[PDB]
């Protein structure tokens, strides 16, 4: 059925070789290796200004590491044993170990400046202060996976009898809160050459990683390599997943036309703009100890179509039409999100009014050449359309320019009357 | 306890936070001539400084009034003072003579600043507490384990500090003979400087290939000094390889590649780089086993090499001109024979670090190659003067052949050790067939007054290089016990002789338990001892207190103290 | 003097160096300059450093060379490779460049002084093996030299053109091609009435 | 043959170095009263530079 | 003289006084405007300011803008570039 | 074998083409050097050999004088692929190697019956030297009655000389490979005598 | 799981040469398979509101969906969807949907506002009723819509 082996994010396989990752995130990147007796544990930061790296050893081997910003926790599952370390470790290190029942396995382990996470393959969950005090003890379904903020924290959960669930809770400060509750996770289970099987080893599900964009909504990587992008999870019945990557189609792309399998990417976070990844030229799944630079990739619906695209090659040639249609909705959405986040939580660096006003300013670029793809089409109510997604009405202007190049004037006159229905 | 182990870091952190100006140096670096490790060490603070981009100046020195003087040069403004190894047992502050209420600036709650700050990191094992704590001034780092083990020292100081009645008077002698407890021993070091120190930079995780290649150099430099030190640290320096090996296994040799190897190594200097019989015939350790010093050696020698079945043209031919067909045999073979001829201990994992198409490179043949490099680099007290001047040199010499780039210079340090070890051999070997060494029962004493090379052999290291040679043969010959080991010299141009007191040493492999406690110098405190009344005018400026210059008339009188000396 | 003979005939390799300095590259930070919402700024005339008042660790960046290099030089900076740098751009133009023996192919002038700056510093940074872009490129300067010495055959009196040569190699050649051409020119102005 | 002297250009450049000058020297002495004195350094290196180009320059003519 | 046969021997008095002359200008171009930048400033194109200097000749301390700096024979010195370059004028520093 | 031997040479032109120290590969260095001054020779150091493959070097000692014409031959292939542009006998003389051993030198005096045909290290004086004499690198001949025409490539890598070709290798004669003595290419000898 | 296509009180071919490919209240498509083509007779319930009319099919749609603003065919394997309006006012615009590596459109859906397509993957794509994608979606394998 399921073998329920342990899931860090985005950690990378023991393999053949001894040393190996632990769990990667944009604070730190997390590697060990066997002195043959025990595993040296090495805690290395990617910005060296917010953190100092510091090595050290434990018998214990600790079969998981979770770190951020304030601390960083190690989990050996078999043994139930949870070492925490302050990042700062001003404050002394203090660790624990997890009463488990015979055989019983901790999947993965979180941290958060608020509370301290502990999630089970029994599906036992406890909640810890920063300090060891444990919060509560409670029961919930065995979890493939945990996500930890600095308050925003994720759950999923799987049980092969209640399949893939999922929720996400806000503790906050204080007074914890769910925004979902074990909601029905849509995600492909890779189908059960040996590079992948290795992975199931090590993580059954198949999940690459899965962690908080730059702006801190929830980002599903799994063995589809296409991250799934959470939206309006503010609003529970308005939450909602949608596509935001085409990882294989953007390799063809780079590919052009010659698929390869060495390509293997892990995102240790997301910028809302772009994906931040790093890719690797192997056989392995998994990166390697010389850590190669991520490489920021554009997000991308997989809206394109692969035998449209071959056509358009017979370095990849994208139609100006098609890559029009990806664009738009890209704006439509990234524009939708930013807004949201002004809406809960406002500006994290002011920076985000202009740029999402020049978002709009695209996206109304968009619709007008969709506007010029319609008359090119010579259809009415396509354009009628098209006006009434425009939000602007410089672009009501604009689109009476393309109407009258068009030379179709009961097109000119909707959109005026448009242009006056917008006036008030 | 003045300096945590973990409070490095805090150290390290205020003084950069005093020194953290770029526009205006406030830092200085003073470091014993003479030192692999000290070498190492000051590299690693070079790098970590030039991360840091904080201004410093670094300095040479070999005496003591030398550091007095140059103390008196330096402005007031150095927040910084870095000391490496020397001076630590001695009261430095004592030394200097400083006045802490001149330094201190604000001293009120109680914070004590001062515009000098000078901080001293010594590899000296009596680690004297008014050194440590009596002044703030005198910043100590401490390894700690000397440190708790003094706990009762300590406390028997602090109330000697307290009381400055019969029972506390009694009390106050008791804690002075405690002092003297650990008073009249012999200094020796348990911690390579580079350890602790890329024990600090693993602190401050700014550890690369080269701190650690640069710990295990220094470490092989201690190993003679100390072996069982050595072979303590020796799985530490392995575990920090293992946890910086590139994960790229067998990849094929590449000029860009370099690699770090933990493979067997023996005993033999230059192996490599040498031939194999040269490499046994000046070894010391072979010597000693062998006797090589006598005709007999030799025969044994030819007897041995026939055992293995080297032909005796391939043997005198460089290990490097060797076919590998049988280089990659060797080890085997030593295998089979060694043991019979009970020379097995020799073969022994070591650190062998090689860069592109170069070359592979022991350690033992780099701290070899840079002794070489100390040693030969380049009225009566001026001549002295220009002696301590070109040892300075030889130090910079040394220092740059550290640097990757200097490849040729470092193949004239490994030209420079085979002369060296030549000459010791030719030294040895005349000495020991002239039976020059004198054994007054309370110490083996021989003398130098004429054959050549003198010129080299009053410069220090060469004259700790034969006793060390020296000290290997007697130590091999178990029918004599150890005794003190006691090596004049004289310099015509000085007209005055060159002494210098190597405490005995166990034969490498001794892990016997009466082999485990190691033996204190006792010709130091001898030597203070003679210094405090009846002086014959000896030189103690040198940071290293067995080595002392005397008059050649004035010995004589030294030497019937000596056996009036009980403490030797 | 004011300015030594061999200065003024040509631009010095280090000149070339400092010209490449002031080119701009694409970088990743490990220093977030950014301040949240919830010190000193670099304020540079000679280039925006509203940028670089931007820089967050690991994020996509452009900066001026000069500057990428001292901070590469610290462990605060990551550098990026150009595209054409990549091996497989490396092995087009390779073979562009044997296709067509007659010219040279459209590389980036400064790419030489980029090759050796980067050989010099970036070497950790390179996804590729550092020595076998060592070796291509070095093949792509002999062959360039190769191509320069059949166009040796063909030098004039009259017009000498140069399509893709790198700013690197024209400098060092100005000096001796520009005392022919001008001899040649002076032969031929004797030569007319 | 030698060019016009772009002397507006060279003038705001002067302007320019001056004021840059001052700043440098503001920094400086703020720092005799942030924790990374780099972005300084990087000014520094600005003004060197520039100088450097503008000594060749005036040599050149 | 713009960097910081020093004999006149070789040289006639006519040229004697146009050579001092001379350097009077080049002062005077140094005077007043362009005192910013060295008007005889290397020419070679700045690598790196702070550089690691040993002391080629030990003469004591020399005053830097703000940092003492003493000249103790062979003293190894990483500090601004400024400094060790007029001091490479002199020649008392050496090795770059 | 003889594709083996190729091998061998691939394997010793990646070393020349892909030794280097500091960036700097030595090798083609003088190469184009010896290109500019059309000198047709080789200086390679065999440390240097040892430092990149020992294999290599081991494969030298134990015959060195079949070894050194294939190396002679990889050395003009890379001549021919670096100096002579892509698609553009005797064309190109053959490079011939120079080698430094720094190693032991054994003296003239006390020489084995041993080492025949093995690389040896030594130094002496002149005593005389002998005037030039041509080597047939390339030689022309026909068939005779055969008019068969074809090319010889001989190498002084051997012993003593080939002997002339027999039979009518594509009856002819024991020798009906008459050399003509104009297409033939030869190289200057010249014989020494150390004291 | 199989996964096969659905269609609103569609029929399986079956034995039969012909099929209903949907059965609605607006009205039943009947269609044959010539076996080189698919036939398809659009049969409408209300033929005053709409008349009947019937086109051969040489893509044979695998799922069609129809309703009083028009009628859709898709091809469940092919991701080509074809749209023609009852009122045939309106042009029949054709379109494709991407398809994921063996995706196959499970359920087809039209609405007057919008355009709804149900595929294997799970993917929701929203249309409008002109062929624009307003939104798209990804959820558990919609096998009915
Ligand atoms: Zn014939």
């Amino acid at each position: 059925k399921f073998r329920y082996m342990p899931f860090s994010p985005a950690g990378t396989p023991f393999g053949f070789t001894d040393r190996r990752y632990l769990t990667m995130n944009e604070v730190g990147y997390v590697s060990t290796v066997k002195n043959s007796e025990q595993y040296s544990i090495t805690v290395s930061f990617f910005d060296v200004g917010r953190f100092r790296e510091y090595h050290f050893e434990d018998l214990f081997g600790y079969d998981l590491c979770f770190l951020n910003e304030k601390g960083t926790l190690f989990g050996q599952s078999k043994t139930g044993q949870i070492q925490y370390r302050p990042h700062d470790s001003i404050h002394s290190n203090w660790t624990k170990i997890i009463p488990l029942q015979a055989g019983e396995r901790i999947t993965s382990v979180a941290a958060t400046p608020v509370r301290v996470i502990v999630g089970t393959s029994l599906g036992y969950f406890r909640s810890f202060n920063q300090f060891g005090v444990p919060f509560a003890v409670e029961k919930t379904s065995p979890i493939v996976a945990l996500t930890a903020q600095n308050y925003r924290v994720f759950s999923v959960h799987y049980s092969q009898f209640h399949g893939l669930s999922y929720s996400l809770s806000e503790l906050g400060t204080s007074s914890k809160r769910y925004y979902k509750r074990e909601c029905p996770l849509p995600m492909s289970l890779p189908n059960i050459k040996d590079a992948n099987l290795d992975y199931y080893n090590f993580n059954p599900m198949g999940i690459k990683s899965l962690f908080f964009s730059s702006y801190g909504d929830p980002c599903i990587f799994g063995s589809d390599n296409t991250l799934l992008l959470l939206s309006k999870w503010r609003s529970p019945e308005e939450s909602k997943w949608l596509p935001i990557l085409d990882s294989n189609m953007e390799i063809w792309k780079m590919s052009g036309g010659k698929e390869t399998t060495d390509i293997h990417v892990w995102p240790l976070a997301l910028a809302y703009d772009t994906l931040n990844c790093i890719l690797v030229k192997g056989k392995h799944i998994w990166p390697e100890f010389p850590l190669p630079l991520p490489s920021e990739m554009e997000i991308r619906m997989p809206v394109f179509v692969k035998s449209k695209l071959l056509e358009e090659n017979k370095e990849i040639q994208i139609p100006v039409s098609m890559a029009a249609e990806e664009e738009y909705l890209r704006s439509k959405v990234l524009s939708e999100l930013l807004t949201d986040t002004l809406e809960n939580d406002g500006e994290m660096y002011g920076n985000e009014n202009e740029v999402l006003a020049a978002l709009n300013g695209a996206y109304d670029k968009a619709l007008l050449r969709l506007f010029a793809s319609a008359c090119s089409d010579q259809n009415v109510e396509k354009a009628l359309s098209l006006a009434h997604e425009l939000k602007q009405d410089r672009a009501l202007t604009a689109a009476v320019k393309i109407s009258e190049r068009a030379e179709l004037p009961s097109l000119v006159k909707k959109i005026n009357n448009i242009r006056e229905a917008r006036y008030e | 306890m003045y300096y945590g182990i973990s409070q490095f870091s805090e150290a390290y952190n205020k003084i950069l936070r005093n020194s953290s100006s770029h526009s205006s140096c406030q830092l200085v670096i003073f470091v014993s001539c003479l030192n692999i490790d000290a070498l190492c060490a000051t590299k690693m603070l070079s790098l970590l400084f030039k991360k840091q981009l904080v201004q410093s100046q670094i300095v040479p020195i070999f005496g003591y009034s030398e550091l007095r003087r140059h103390y008196s040069q330096l402005d007031d403004n150095i927040n910084s003072l870095l000391l490496v190894g020397f001076g630590g047992v001695i009261d430095l502050e004592a030394f200097l003579e400083i006045d802490p209420q001149e330094y201190v600036i604000d001293t009120d709650s109680g914070e004590q600043s001062f515009r000098r700050d000078i901080y001293v990191l010594d590899a000296h094992r009596p680690w004297n507490l008014d050194n440590i704590f009596g002044s703030q001034i005198i910043q100590c780092f401490d390894d700690g384990t000397v440190d708790d083990t003094l706990g009762e020292q300590k406390e028997a100081y602090y109330k000697l500090l307290e009381l400055d009645r019969k029972q506390r008077k009694k009390q106050i002698h008791e804690y002075e003979g405690v002092l003297e407890e650990y008073y009249s021993q012999g200094t020796t070091v348990v911690n390579s400087i580079s350890a602790q120190i890329y024990s600090l930079l693993s602190a401050i995780g700014e550890t690369n290939l080269s701190n650690l290649w640069l710990n295990i150099l220094g470490t092989t430099s201690l190993d003679i000094a100390y072996a069982q030190v050595y072979n303590r640290l020796y799985p530490l320096l392995q575990d920090e390889v293992k946890r910086l090996t590139p994960s790229s296994r067998n990849s094929v040799k590449t000029p860009d590649t370099l690699t770090l190897n933990i493979q067997p190594d023996y005993y033999l200097f230059l192996l490599r780089h040498s031939s194999l019989y040269d490499s046994f015939y000046y070894s010391n350790y072979v010597n000693a086993k062998l006797s090589l010093w006598n005709e007999n050696g030799k025969k044994r020698l030819h007897k041995m090499f026939a055992r293995m079945g080297i032909p005796l043209s391939t043997a005198q031919e460089t290990w490097l001109y060797m076919d590998h067909s049988i280089k990659r045999e060797l080890g085997i073979i030593f295998d089979k024979n060694l043991d019979r001829y009970g020379l097995q201990d020799i073969i022994r994992d070591g650190f062998v670090r090689t860069l592109g198409y170069r070359g592979s490179i022991s350690a033992s043949e780099f701290v070899e190659a840079l002794t070489a490099l100390l040693e030969v680099g380049n009225n009566s007290a001026q001549k002295l003067t220009n002696l301590r001047k070109r040892w300075v040199s030889n130090f910079w010499l040394s220092w740059d052949a550290l640097d990757d780039r200097k490849v040729e210079l470092l193949n004239r340090g490994i030209q420079l050790a085979q002369d060296l070890q030549r000459a010791i051999f030719n030294t040895g070997v005349a000495i020991l067939e002239k039976k020059l060494i004198k054994h007054l029962r309370i110490y083996r004493l021989c003398v130098l007054q004429d054959g050549p090379d003198l010129d080299l052999y009053r410069n220090p290291l060469t004259l700790l290089r034969l006793g060390n040679w020296l000290i290997e043969c007697c130590a091999e010959s178990e029918d004599k016990q150890l005794l003190p080991m006691v090596l004049a010299s004289i310099d015509e141009n000085t007209d005055t002789y060159l002494v210098a007191g190597l405490t005995p040493r166990y034969p490498r492999g001794l892990d016997t338990i009466h082999t485990k406690k190691p033996i204190l110098n006792n010709f130091s405190m001898a030597f203070q001892q003679i210094t405090a009344e009846t002086d014959a005018k000896v030189r103690i400026d040198n940071f290293e207190s067995s080595i002392i210059e005397i008059r050649r008339e004035d010995l004589s009188p030294f030497l019937e103290k000596l056996t009036l000396s009980g403490l030797l | 003097m004011s300015l030594p003979a061999h200065l003024q005939q040509t631009f010095s390799p280090e000149e070339i160096q400092f010209i490449v300095e002031n080119e701009p590259i694409k970088i990743f930070p490990r220093i977030t300059t950014r301040q949240k919402i919830r010190h000193t700024r670099w304020q540079l005339i000679t280039t925006d450093d509203k940028a670089l008042n931007n820089m967050v660790a690991m994020r996509s960046t452009e900066v001026v060379l000069w500057i990428a290099l001292l901070l590469k030089q610290q462990s605060k900076c990551s550098i990026v490779a150009p595209q054409w740098l990549t091996t497989k751009e490396l092995d087009r133009k390779i073979q562009y460049e044997k296709t067509h023996p007659d010219r040279f192919s459209e590389l980036p002038w400064n790419w030489l002084v980029l090759a050796r700056i980067l050989f010099n510093k970036a070497k950790d940074d390179f996804h590729d093996p550092i020595h076998e872009l060592r070796g291509k490129i070095q093949d792509l300067r002999e062959i360039r030299q190769i191509k320069v010495l059949k166009g040796l055959k063909y030098l004039n009196e009259s017009h000498l053109q140069l399509d893709n040569l790198s700013l690197l190699e024209i400098n060092e050649l100005r000096p001796f091609i520009t005392e022919i051409m001008d001899k040649l020119r002076e032969i031929h102005t004797a030569s007319l009435t | 043959e030698l060019l016009p002297y772009p002397h507006q250009l060279m003038k705001r450049l002067l302007n320019r170095i001056s004021m840059q000058s001052q700043l440098i020297e503001n920094i400086s002495m703020g720092f005799l009263d942030n924790e990374s004195k780099l972005p300084l350094l990087c000014m520094e290196t600005e003004l060197e530079r520039l100088k450097f180009v503008i000594r060749s320059y005036i040599r050149c003519r | 003289n713009g960097l910081d046969q020093q004999d006149t021997n070789n040289l006639s008095h006519q040229e004697q006084e146009y050579l001092k002359e001379y350097c009077d200008l080049i002062t005077d171009l140094k005077s007043g405007d362009l005192v910013d930048i060295d008007l005889s400033g290397s020419l070679v194109p700045p690598s790196d300011v702070f550089i690691d200097v040993r002391v080629l000749k030990d003469a004591g301390e020399i005053q830097t803008e703000y940092g003492v700096f003493n000249l103790i024979k062979d003293s190894q010195f990483f500090v601004r570039q400024s400094d060790v370059e007029r001091l490479i004028q002199q020649g008392y520093l050496q090795k770059i | 074998n003889d594709d083996d031997n190729t091998e061998i040479i691939k394997s010793f032109k990646n070393f020349i083409l892909e030794f280097r120290l500091d960036s700097q590969f030595i090798y083609r260095d003088q190469l184009r050097n010896n290109i500019l001054v059309k000198n047709y020779s080789l200086t390679v150091n065999m440390e240097h050999l040892i430092g990149y493959n020992e294999d290599i070097y081991k494969k030298l000692s134990d015959e060195p004088s079949d070894i050194i014409p294939l190396f002679e031959t990889a050395i003009t292939q890379v001549a021919k692929r670096i100096s002579i542009l892509s698609r553009a006998l005797n064309s190109l003389p053959t490079f011939q190697l120079i080698l430094n051993s720094n190693a032991n030198q054994i003296p003239l005096r006390d020489l084995d019956s041993e080492h025949v045909s093995k690389i040896v290290r030594l130094s002496g004086i002149i005593i005389s030297t002998s005037v030039l004499s041509s080597r047939a690198t390339y030689l022309s001949i026909m068939c005779r009655n055969c008019r068969h025409t074809t090319s010889i490539t001989i190498n002084n890598f051997n012993s003593n000389t080939v002997s002339l070709p027999r039979s009518c290798l594509s009856n002819c004669g024991p020798d009906p490979y008459i050399i003509i003595h104009e297409s033939s290419k030869f190289i200057d000898q010249q014989f020494l005598k150390l004291q």
